[PDB]
Order: structure tokens, then sequence, then C-alpha cells
């Protein structure tokens, strides 16, 4: 009896931990989004800054 | 049973009864665990005379009603008045028919079998519930704190228990009981405030002192240092406005009152403090699970809502227990309702629906069915 009452409450809190895992996943995806945008903007600006200089070399 | 029927959950506290439906995050109703009867006849002509009154309705009429508790020290003592508390729960507070909803009940640990049988009989013969169940208040507190292993210090109004639990198994060989909680603390506060010159003796004054206890008292981390500070500085004193407009200043009594939990000698009781009660309860368990109990020591019930009590308990159990044990108190903000919230969680689980006593099983077996279902 106590084991059933333990396993169903454990299933309940496992669902709770799954929800907390989803919240943490949401924050980690936000982190991924901002990090990706930052260094994508950086490398595009860098390779496009390296191409304008190369164009400066081309006469 | 239709899967859309939400079960009723009722917490049988000695001070306050609590009630709601399975799946709610908190009880929908809370009311004093009292039934009242007129002090004299002929007082209430024109106000709807009754043979008895319950809950807030009786509480406000304390001046004309003799008030009695059917729940005392965690144990039921009057079954007609218990039926009236349950009547008030179903029809007046929750406003639903109990024969249409399963009912889950809470109880003190080590509750005598006769009481369980009487609860079962009342539920299935008086209120004709389709199903019902009973569970230990401390165990439901552990469930509400998200745990299956740990020791719960469950302190309501008239009693305290320390209940060690291993993977949902409550452990009677290690449970300990302490007949001391907010009721006794309120009496002690009346005593020390009367010694302070604010004499409080009447049944109404006792509730004013309970309000002082709820608002201004706290558990100090160091009793001696706190006493020294109070005696050397008045920064610990607080003003309280009595219902008549008189303002009274409450001093060291703020923490001398709850200190009786840790040092029952102030009450004349030759008993363990709550810290010792928990520590000795853990030390009556098997050595292998003591570490988990130390790491999951939970405080629950209305008497545990003080400031600082968690820190004091942590300090005491760190000083008492071996240095190897990773001690940790857990004291949730809603811990006054965790007793009931555990029942909500328990009764709303789909796999729990096999655990009920059914009306059929009661008819087949009689009240003793409770010894085969409810723990």
């Amino acid at each position: 009896i106590a084991s059933t009452m333990a396993k169903d409450v454990r299933q309940f809190w496992s669902n709770v931990e799954k929800v907390v895992q989803f919240k943490q996943q949401s924050r980690l995806e936000e982190k991924r989004k901002k990090a990706l945008d930052l260094h994508l903007d950086f490398i595009v600006g860098q390779t496009e800054k390296y191409s304008d200089l190369l164009s400066q070399s081309l006469n | 049973m239709d899967d859309d029927i939400a079960a009723l959950v009722v917490d049988n506290g000695s001070g306050m009864c609590k009630a709601g439906f399975a799946g709610d995050d908190a009880p929908r109703a809370v009311f004093p665990s009292i039934v009242g009867r007129p002090r004299h006849q002929g007082v209430m002509v024109g106000m709807g005379q009754k043979d008895s009154y319950v809950g807030d309705e009786a509480q406000s009429k304390r001046g004309i009603l003799t008030l009695k508790y059917p729940i005392e020290h965690g144990i039921v003592t009057n079954w007609d008045d218990m039926e009236k508390i349950w009547h008030h729960t179903f029809y007046n507070e929750l406003r639903v028919a109990p024969e249409e909803h399963p009912v889950l009940l809470t109880e003190a640990p080590l509750n005598p079998k006769a009481n369980r049988e009487k609860m079962t009989q009342i539920m299935f013969e008086t209120f004709n519930t389709p199903a019902m169940y009973v569970a230990i208040q401390a165990v439901l507190s552990l469930y509400a704190s998200g745990r299956t292993t740990g020791i719960v210090m469950d302190s309501g109004d008239g009693v305290t228990h320390t209940v060690p639990i291993y993977e949902g198994y409550a452990l009677p060989h290690a449970i300990l009981r302490l007949d001391l909680a907010g009721r006794d603390l309120t009496d002690y506060l009346m005593k020390i405030l009367t010694e302070r010159g604010y004499s409080f003796t009447t049944t109404a004054e006792r509730e004013i002192v309970r309000d002082i206890k709820e608002k201004l008292c706290y558990v100090a981390l160091d009793f001696e240092q706190e006493m020294a500070t109070a005696a050397s500085s008045s920064s610990l004193e607080k003003s309280y406005e009595l219902p008549d407009g008189q303002v009274i200043t409450i001093g060291n009594e703020r923490f001398r009152c709850p200190e009786a939990l840790f040092q029952p000698s102030f009450l004349g009781m030759e008993s363990c403090g709550i810290h010792e009660t928990t520590f000795n309860s853990i030390m009556k368990c098997d050595v292998d699970i003591r570490k988990d109990l130390y790491a999951n020591t939970v405080l629950s019930g209305g008497t545990t809502m003080y400031p600082g009590i968690a820190d004091r308990m942590q300090k005491e159990i760190t000083a008492l227990a071996p240095s190897t044990m990773k001690i940790k108190i857990i004291a949730p903000p809603e811990r006054k309702y965790s007793v009931w919230i555990g029942g909500s969680i328990l009764a709303s689980l789909s796999t729990f629906q096999q655990m009920w006593i059914s009306k059929q099983e009661y008819d087949e077996s009689g009240p003793s069915i409770v010894h085969r279902k409810c723990f």
C-alpha cells in the first residue's frame, strides 16, 4: 500500500521535474538564440569586412 | 466512477479543519475545529435558533456559545460533533453532496483502530460516500514537499509528531509523539503576558493572545543571546493594538513562547524538544536510512509557521547528529497546508483510484476494511 502511494507520488514529482526540465530547456534555448545571433553577426561582419579590404586590394 | 468526479479532501486538524477538491493547489475552505452550543436558553430569539453551530459561525458567537473540539491532540473525541464538522465541510463550506464524491481523510500517526473504524462507518453509513480513504497527516506533508523519503516534524495545534518515512513507508517503530504545539504555546504566552502585566484569562482573550502568537512570536537562533539582547535593548519589543484600542508592548515573550518547543521544561513537561524528538526518531531508524532522513527533515503544520524555526532546527540537528550526516531542514512557504495539499496530490492521481475503500467493499467487509486499505 505504501509502495503504491510512494510510486504514484514519485510519478507526480517526476512530472514536476520534467516541467522544471522544460523551463530550464527554454532558458537554455534563449541562451542559444542570443549566443548564435551574436557570433553570427560577428563572423558575417568579419568576413564581409575582410572582403571590403580585399576589394580595396583589387584595382 | 466517472473520471470527471473530483474527490473531496478533508484535513482533520485539532485547531483548524481544512477542505477542498483533489487537484486544487490549496484548500478552498479553512475553519476552526469546533462545535458550539448555547450557554443559556432564549438568547437568540429571532436569529434562527439551532441545537448547535460549527466553524466560523460558532467562533464569532463564543460569547453566547459553549465551544467544544471533537478533535483533540490529533485524535477524535466526540463523534456527533465530528459528524457536524464533516457536515459543515460538505454542505456549508464546499457545498456539495458527499454521496457523489469520494472523500479522503487525514489522521494523526498511530491513530487507534477504533477511531479509524468509526470514521469509516460514519462516512459510508451517514454520508454514504461512494468511496473514501485515510492517510497520515505527516506522510501527506512529505508528499506535498515532493518527497518519498524523509522525516516530517508535523505540528498542528494540540500535538506534535515526528514521523520517519522510507520510500513512503511510515515507520511506527521510530515515530515519536509530543503532546505540545500551538495550543500549549498559546497557554504559555497567556501566562508570560499575564506575568508582564497584560492579564489574559478569558476564552475571548485567549484568541487575542493566539493572534499575538501568530503575528509577533518567532524562534530565536540563540535563546541566551536573544534574552541578553532583549534585556539590554528594547529593539525586540513590538506594539499590538487590542480590539478595544489599547496598545500593549510585547517583549522577550515573542521568543520565550515558541522556545518551549525546544525546551519543554518551561511548561513543566519532562519531554524531548522538537529537535530531540526528530533526532531520536531518526536514531531509532536503521542506520542506512538515517542519512536520507537527516537530508530530508521536513517541517509541516500551522505551528511551524514561525520565523527562524527552520534555522534553529537545522542548528540543533547539526549539533546532535554525526558530523558525517548532511543535515538539511526543508520548510516550504505553504507548509501550513502541506498536510492537505498532499491529500490533493494523492487523491487526484489516476493510479491512486485503485486504493479507495469502495461502498461495495465496505458493505461486503464492514469498517475493518480500513485496516486493509488506508495507511
